[PDB]
């Protein structure tokens, strides 16, 4: 019985830290999701500034 | 970069080619202008002999 409620409290541990590891990441994806459309978006404004200055 | 500098460089180019055959322009209306006048000046007198030479 002891060495079950050690074991099983490890484990509520490792879960936990597991959530805790899934939401880091979700949110680290996310920062670099907005780093990605940051970066689409200055490529397409430079290329709409080449456009404009090829084309007058 | 490399499009900035190509296009700014041509169209600085394109403004200095418009400015000197503006300026160039302008110079050969102005003597043309004095020139005009000269004819003016000498056909009017060119008229007079002519008259007096009718009289």
């Amino acid at each position: 019985s002891d060495k079950l409620k050690e074991a099983e409290t490890r484990a509520e541990f490792a879960e936990r830290s597991v959530t805790k590891l899934e939401k880091s990441i979700d949110d680290l994806e996310d920062e670099l999701y907005a780093q990605k459309l940051k970066y689409k978006a200055i490529s397409e404004e430079l290329d709409h500034a080449l456009n404009d200055m090829t084309s007058i | 970069m490399d499009a900035i500098k190509k296009k700014m460089q041509m169209l600085k180019l394109d403004k200095e080619n418009a400015l000197d055959r503006a300026e160039q322009a302008e110079a050969d209306k102005k003597a043309a202008e004095d020139r005009s006048k000269q004819l003016e000046d000498e056909l009017v007198s060119l008229q007079k002999k002519l008259k007096g030479t009718e009289d």
